[PDB]
């Protein structure tokens, strides 16, 4: 049972006895109140878990692209072989099947490949069909 | 209403509601069969099938004379023959029995588009199959059942198949009898094997006479009460029974619903106060099951692009395929089968398994698509859905079956006919061998080869595989294939087999 | 953005995509493209060597093959070759092996899709290519080498190179290895957890070499017994002394035995207690032998018989239910069992049978049970809906 606080604001508290997987954080008082660029929709999440494609999640991840975007960006900050793995396992499902062009639409990715750069790539890529 | 009726399958006048429909309306009625005589020199069909077909047509022709009409045999393609015929007959209404098969369906779509924008109305019925294949799929959550036992579970909760439609009477035949053009309806006359380019020489009568008349007689004999009451396999059964109905079903010379109820009726009168087990109708239900599975799978008779088929690495091998096709494997059992096949047009289903297995997972490891093609050319009862179906089943390529059951090119044969008289009917260069060695001639002493005037390696070829070493090789390959499919890590082979929808 | 996300992130994502999806993925933008060729995505590869001459499938792209070797020779750790029927295919595999000098492979598999085309190579060409792996891979764990012309000498190179590592060795149907040959492997490789080979190379010396003290505990030993030549060959015999030493040293060992024998070539076979655990009769079995299986195999877990013959096996199935208290899985085709006996059978093991596959024609009805009645009785003792298997009648 301890307590923390985010970059934007000054709000949250949490255990460390039950929260047995507070990892890339188990490093401040291993030597409150010390946390930067993150938020709150990150707490129950790691909390429901960390006592053991499971869903939940499909339920818990059914959020907006922008949020999923940061969930992952926050995911790393504090290692989560489950909750970063899982936000990824997701993004993957979104990708499997698409063309490079469809992946660009459904992620907002602008295409910064000259044209040689891009044609050279589609050439090598057809080698991955048998 | 100048209504044309179109035979493709459903080659009969009993239980032919599409024809009842061509007729109910008055005006003129012509019955036609489009035939492509130069697609007919193409090998996709041997004499036996062609001969079976022309005889069905001739019988139909004959049946129609009894109704003061005739059979119109036009030649070429449906598309760009129906047009020309439309104008020329001022056609009003085209009818035919529905075709569930992918290619057929597509073909028929185009034909009905090309009929709409030309003023002709279309009516189809489905009387080739027991049920509406589409309904069965609807009830199964819009997917076809992919195991027979599930197929049965469902049918058992469903309504019975419609009863056979009564035939049209003469009564309403004259009411639209057409003006047949004398010595010119034989510019619409059923062709001959010679005409379609077939060496007719020392032929002999067909083992399976074609047409509805024959089909209706075989039905009655088949159902003769005490002969029927039988249900242990014979050996006499390997020989073409004169009560077999399979080719008539496939061509539609026999209504499958008729067969269904006559079956019902007789069982009622024998086991009495009772509703029979689905097995009674086993022959009809397997047919439905393959049909149902095939309607919405246009790649149904291929491995690649076929969603229900496991991708197995068969080797292309026209050499081995030929040996199998021609009855030049060393195995009397196998060659006896293939000979009877090519000769008569029918082989018992137990012999189909022996032969199918030898070619696929048992020995040669040749693709099942190739077995399909050979059977398509030789086997009278092999249509698209049923034939691809059995081959996928037998090669353990589809339908979630177990692959450990072996068909021995020697053992299985000796056990289904130890006498050896089957082999001595089709492989007569072996009359002389005693049963003791006839399933395995190469294992007879030369003292016995000679007394039988047959020297293995000369008069009859030597076996082309060591079954044991092949068995062991192929079992392993199946093993691997099913393992990476179940993702089953483990040492048992009954466990590598998924039992429904992939994992 | 998503474009430049991180990159070690994209990798986590990529670990979750098949090859063609990664490839497309890698085309999205400059930053993602740099993820494609990362070593973590290249620990593993299965080469498809096949030819339109001889295969219905597709080969690995030739350009992809060059790129793998040029860029991931030192990332690769798990590699298999699936090779179809043509010589040129087996030759291609060798051409690829011979270039694996910078490889450190943990696992190597050489699979023959169809006709054993490795056997079509000149021996020394094959050996020479394989050798590049034996020599240069110092951490080699598994080796699947079936239908392969490897010889005694090359095994010594193998042993001399990775005897501290070798755990899996699968090598059945390998004609140029003599009993004297394998012995060196069993002997020197103390870590050998599992081994599959032809019966002909199975010897008391081998079993003892494997029961030894220096040796780790075997988890898996698979034997093939094949009637490889004339209409009735006479197999050699292992001393029960060897089998007994063998379970003693490795008491949870699985002993899988597949038999492809004819009429009683079985004489040397079920004559005393064996630690056999998994059985397949891929050819045919005798009632008498099956009886001796009952009397002999208190460790049977799975038993599959593809055919037997004539006499109803009522008592053989009953005895096996009796003496194999570990029987979980059973399959039978092309034989006979009375319905009554079969029911008596399932009553005994029953809850214990995870798998029970019987072809329909096997059952014989009696005064007590009809074919239509047994699926109900069998289902009750199994605890699941169950039916005999059927075959289409077309």
């Amino acid at each position: 049972s301890i307590k923390l606080q985010s970059s934007d604001g000054e709000i949250f508290e949490v255990d460390v006895e039950i929260a047995k997987q507070s990892v890339t954080i188990k490093t401040m008082l291993e030597d409150p109140v010390p946390l930067p660029n993150v938020n709150a929709a990150i707490l129950k999440k790691v909390i429901q878990w960390c006592t053991h494609i499971p869903v939940w999640d499909q339920e818990f991840l059914k959020v907006d692209q922008g949020t999923l975007f940061e969930l992952i960006l926050a995911a790393n900050y504090l290692d989560i072989k489950g909750l970063l793995d899982v936000t990824c396992k997701t993004v993957a499902n979104m990708i499997k099947g698409k063309t490079p062009e469809e992946i660009r639409k459904t992620f907002n990715i602008k295409n910064d490949f000259t044209e040689e750069e891009e044609a050279q790539v589609r050439k090598e890529n057809q080698w991955c069909e048998e | 209403a100048s209504s044309v009726h179109w035979f493709r399958k459903g080659l009969r006048l009993h239980d032919n509601p599409a024809l009842l429909a061509a007729v109910r309306g008055a005006r003129c009625v012509r019955c036609v069969y489009i035939l492509d005589p130069w697609f007919a020199a193409s090998s996709s069909v041997g004499i036996n099938r062609w001969r079976f077909l022309l005889q069905s047509l001739e019988d139909l022709d004959t049946s129609l004379r009894k109704l003061n009409s005739r059979l119109f045999v036009v030649r070429g393609q449906p598309a760009d023959v129906f047009p020309r015929l439309f104008k020329e007959w001022g056609v009003t209404r085209l009818t035919f029995e529905y075709d569930s098969e992918p290619f057929g369906k597509e073909r028929d779509a185009a034909i009905m588009k090309m009929a709409k924008e030309a003023g002709v109305e279309v009516v189809t019925e489905n009387s080739h199959t027991l049920y509406d294949l589409d309904r069965i799929i609807e009830l199964n959550g819009q997917k076809p059942p992919l195991t027979y036992k599930r197929f049965q579970a469902l049918i058992s909760r469903m309504e019975l198949p419609k009863k056979p439609a009564v035939a049209v009477s003469s009564q309403q035949m004259e009411s639209c009898r057409a003006e047949i053009q004398e010595n010119h309806d034989d510019t619409y006359g059923v062709p001959s094997l010679e005409e379609l380019g077939f060496p007719t020489e020392g032929l002999g009568p067909a083992v399976w006479q074609g047409g509805e008349t024959e089909a209706l007689a075989r039905l009655d004999k088949h159902l003769e009460r005490k002969a029927w009451v039988a249900n242990r396999m014979n050996a006499n059964s390997l020989l073409a029974s004169p009560t077999g109905l399979s080719p008539y079903l496939r061509f539609g010379c026999l209504s499958c619903r008729l067969f269904y109820y006559r079956l019902w009726d007789l069982y009622k009168k024998v086991k009495r106060n009772s509703t029979p087990p689905l097995s009674l109708f086993g022959q009809l239900l397997w047919r439905e099951f393959f049909y149902t599975a095939a309607t919405n799978n246009p790649r149904f008779d291929r491995m690649e692009g076929n969603p229900i088929c496991i991708q197995i690495p068969w080797d292309r091998n026209p050499e081995a395929l030929a040996k199998w096709a021609e009855g030049k494997t060393g195995f009397p059992w196998i060659d006896a089968i293939m000979t009877q096949l090519r000769q008569e047009g029918w082989i018992h289903h137990l012999a189909r398994h022996a032969v199918a297995c030898f070619l696929t997972r048992g020995d040669l490891w040749v693709s099942w698509e190739s077995g399909v093609r050979v059977f398509d050319e030789l086997l009278l009862d092999a249509d698209f859905s049923v034939n691809a179906g059995s081959w996928m089943w037998l090669s353990c390529s589809a339908f979630f079956q177990q692959f450990f059951h072996c068909y021995c090119p020697v053992g299985f044969g000796r056990r289904t006919d130890p006498s050896g008289d089957y082999i001595r009917r089709y492989l007569p260069k072996l009359k002389g061998f005693p049963s003791r060695y006839i399933y395995e001639p190469w294992n007879a002493p030369e003292s016995v080869q000679k007394a039988a005037k047959c020297i293995i390696g000369v008069d009859y070829p030597r076996p082309i595989v060591n079954h044991a070493e092949t068995s062991r090789l192929n079992i392993e390959r199946m093993k691997q294939i099913y393992q990476q499919l179940s993702r089953y890590r483990g040492l048992c082979l009954l466990a590598s087999v998924p039992s429904c929808v992939e994992d | 953005d998503w474009g430049n996300l991180l990159q070690d992130i994209i990798l986590q994502v990529f670990k979750y995509l098949p090859l063609l999806d990664r490839a497309h993925a890698s085309q999205v933008c400059r930053n993602w493209n740099q993820v494609f060729h990362m070593p973590d995505l290249w620990r593993c590869f299965e080469f498809e060597l096949n030819q339109p001459a001889t295969s219905y499938l597709k080969a690995t792209h030739p350009e992809l093959i060059k790129q793998i070797i040029k860029r991931h020779s030192n990332h690769l750790q798990y590699v298999s070759f699936k090779v179809d029927s043509s010589k040129e295919s087996a030759e291609a595999a060798c051409d690829i092996l011979s270039q694996l000098v910078n490889c450190s492979l943990k696992t190597l598999g050489l699979i023959s899709t169809a006709r054993p085309s490795f056997m079509d190579l000149p021996k020394s060409h094959f050996i020479s290519a394989l050798t590049v792996v034996f020599v240069n891979s110092k951490s080699l764990s598994s080796l699947k080498i079936d239908d392969t012309p490897v010889d005694d000498p090359s095994l010594k190179v193998l042993v001399a190179n990775n005897s501290d590592t070798l755990k899996l060795l699968k090598m059945s149907s390998c004609p140029h290895v003599s009993p004297a040959g394998i012995l060196c492997v069993a002997d020197q490789c103390h870590g050998l957890r599992e081994l599959a080979l032809n019966y002909h190379l199975l010897s008391d010396e081998l079993l003892l070499a494997l029961s030894s003290e220096k040796h780790v505990r075997l988890e898996h030993l698979r034997i093939d017994v094949v009637s490889e030549n004339p209409g009735q060959t006479h197999f050699h015999t292992i001393q029960k002394s060897s089998w007994d030493a063998f379970i003693r040293h490795s008491p949870k060992v699985n002993l899988v035995m597949y038999f492809f024998l004819y009429e009683e070539e079985f004489d040397p076979f079920f004559r005393y207690e064996i630690p056999a655990t998994h059985l397949y009769f891929g050819r045919s079995v005798s009632k008498d032998v099956l009886g001796r299986v009952g009397m002999t195999c208190p460790r049977l877990v799975e038993l599959v018989v593809c055919a037997n013959g004539l006499r109803p096996l009522d008592e053989e199935l009953i005895r096996i239910a009796e003496r194999c208290k570990n029987l979980s899985a059973i399959g039978l085709g092309e034989c006979e069992v009375s319905c009554s006996a079969f029911v008596e059978f399932v009553k005994m093991c029953g809850g214990r049978l995870s798998q029970l596959s019987i072809m329909e024609e096997v059952l014989i009805p009696d005064q007590k049970y009809s074919l239509e009645q047994i699926h109900w009785e069998v289902s009750k003792h199994l605890g699941r809906v169950w039916f005999p298997d059927m075959m289409p009648t077309w």
